[PDB]
């Protein structure tokens, strides 16, 4: 029942390890292997990982009757750790001057496994190679250049980067000053508002009210330090002034 | 200009009442602001000292370079040089139960978290009875146990503080 497309839940991101290998066939005109006979290269590797070991493979006179007079070049995977590679490849021949000419590419990444060799039958005609006017045989050597590129389709990703917290540097500066008033907290000097009794400190008054500082320090601090009479304002509004000077707000 | 008054009781020192002492050094400070803003001081000033030894007290448990910052926080209501040297000011604030300064020190330490010293921050957050810093350090170690584990600090905390490792394991569980 049903069964549509299967999702992946992850973004598609791939690796590509692209390396190369230059192979020189000295005295290629004297190799003289007949029809169907191979000449295998030396084992080469990428460099990123040596688990995969590759080696090219030429048939100087092409195998099978279709490629009677062709050079057949193959890429072979000698040894892998029981897993399947998905490498891409392209071969080309270095000319005498130095510019690769007969480049032939694989349009897609082919699936490789140990002992399995993909490659291009009929890489190039023998006669066109030996013409000695195209200059693909400098000093009777053949240079072949293979550009492998192993694709891996990795998943590299990171998760939560939980950020430094927390907000609410709460300020509760008014409650403390309210606590010098409601609890009345053992003051030091006694005020007076028209006979009525109030208790209050000296530091905060001197700090926040210059007239209070001048009353407390000049000619008064020696004799009458405890008692002063503020006999010029009514207490019903003096309470609001002296709950403003401390708590910083007047309800 | 709120902070600069009250600070004027500190830099100018404006006729204090009792004399402190930080390892021989001389400091002058009041009693009202200390008792108001530091509950341990309030319980300290009234019980057994105000009758006999009211003038002289020896505060022989803190270094002066951070005593200046604690006593420019208690007076002026802000600590400028806090994020550079917040490591011991947290200890000083928690010793005298200054909760607000404790919370700013925990925020400053939490913002300076790194893989090379998360064990040290966890040890300080357990020794000094921090809670928010403990939770944030636990979350940070949970995320970065990939590479904190190699550091020598983690081995020191494992040998010396087992229950922190057990609590981190319990938090990471489920």
């Amino acid at each position: 029942s049903s069964g549509p497309v299967a999702e992946s839940r992850c973004y598609t991101q791939i690796k590509v390890v692209k390396f190369s290998y230059m192979w020189t066939i000295n005295n290629f005109s004297f190799c003289r292997e007949e029809m169907g006979e191979v000449i295998k290269s030396s084992t080469f590797s990428s460099g990123a990982n040596d688990k995969l070991k590759w080696c090219l493979r030429v048939n100087p006179k092409g195998l099978d009757e279709e490629s009677k007079d062709y050079l057949s070049l193959y890429l072979l995977l000698v040894s892998c750790p029981k897993s399947e590679v998905r490498a891409k490849f392209k071969f080309s021949i270095l000319n005498a001057k130095g510019e690769e000419t007969k480049a032939m590419e694989s349009q897609r990444a082919y699936r490789f496994v140990q002992g399995k060799d993909w490659g291009f039958k009929k890489f190039i005609r023998r006669d066109f190679l030996l013409d000695e006017a195209n200059g693909l045989l400098p000093d009777d050597k053949l240079t072949l250049f293979c550009e492998v590129s192993v694709v891996q389709d990795s998943v590299n990703i990171s998760g939560q980067n939980t950020m430094n917290m927390v907000k609410v540097p709460e300020c509760r500066l008014a409650d403390e000053l309210g606590g010098l008033w409601e609890n009345s907290r053992f003051t030091d000097c006694c005020l007076c508002v028209a006979g009525q009794e109030f208790q209050a400190h000296k530091a905060i008054l001197a700090a926040r009210s210059p007239v209070f500082s001048a009353m407390f320090e000049h000619e008064m601090e020696e004799s009458k330090k405890n008692r002063v009479e503020i006999n010029d304002v009514e207490p019903e509004v003096f309470k609001e002034m002296m709950c403003f000077i401390y708590t910083g707000k007047a309800p | 200009r709120l902070a600069d008054e009250l600070g004027g009781l500190w830099e100018n020192s404006r006729f204090t009442d009792c004399c402190l002492c930080v390892a021989g050094q001389e400091f002058q400070a009041h009693k009202a602001i200390l008792a108001a803003r530091s509950p341990v001081f309030s319980a300290m000033f009234e019980h057994e000292m105000e009758e006999s030894k009211k003038n002289r007290v020896e505060i022989n448990d803190v270094e002066p370079e951070v005593f200046k910052e604690m006593m420019c926080f208690i007076y002026t209501g802000k600590a400028p040089n806090l994020d550079k040297m917040a490591d011991d000011l947290l200890a000083a604030a928690d010793k005298y139960a200054l909760e607000r300064l404790k919370v700013m020190c925990e925020d400053a330490l939490c913002s300076n978290l790194s893989v090379e010293n998360a064990a040290e921050i966890l040890i300080l957050a357990d020794l000094h009875s921090a809670d928010q810093l403990k939770t944030q350090a636990v979350d940070f170690i949970n995320y970065h146990a990939s590479d904190v584990l190699e550091t020598s600090g983690w081995k020191s905390m494992v040998v010396s503080h087992p229950h922190l490792v057990a609590e981190a394991y319990r938090s990471l569980a489920s």
